[PDB]
C-alpha cells in the first residue's frame, strides 16, 4: 500500500501544478492585451526587424 | 485364535492410517482458511492505510 500512497501524492501534485501553469498563461494574456502600446509595439517590431 | 487376532490387528493398523490421513486433510484445509482469513484482513489494513 505505501507506494500507491506516493504514486497519490505525485498525481494531485501534477494536477495542481497544471491548474497554476494553464492560468499563469492566460493571465498574461489579459495583462498583455490591456497593456500593449504603441510605444511599445514599434519597439518590438524595431527589435525584431534589427534581426530579421 | 492367530488369525482371529490378526482380523483386529490389521483393522487397528489400517484404520490408525485412515485417521491419520483425515487429520492431516483437515490440517491442509485449515491452513487454507487460516490463511484465506489473515489475507483477507490484511487487505483492508492496506485499505485503511490508503484511505488515511
Amino acid at each position: 500500500a505505501q507506494a500507491e500512497i506516493e504514486a497519490e501524492r505525485k498525481r494531485a501534485r501534477e494536477e495542481l501544478r497544471k491548474q497554476v501553469a494553464i492560468l499563469a498563461v492566460a493571465g498574461a494574456e489579459k495583462i498583455i492585451e490591456r497593456s500593449v502600446d504603441e510605444a511599445a509595439n514599434s519597439d518590438i517590431v524595431d527589435k525584431l526587424v534589427a534581426e530579421l | 485364535d492367530l488369525d482371529l487376532a490378526k482380523a483386529s490387528a490389521t483393522d487397528q493398523l489400517k484404520k490408525a492410517k485412515a485417521e491419520a490421513q483425515v487429520i492431516i486433510e483437515q490440517a491442509n484445509k485449515r491452513r487454507s482458511q487460516i490463511l484465506d482469513e489473515a489475507k483477507a484482513e490484511a487487505e483492508q489494513e492496506r485499505t485503511k492505510i490508503v484511505a488515511q
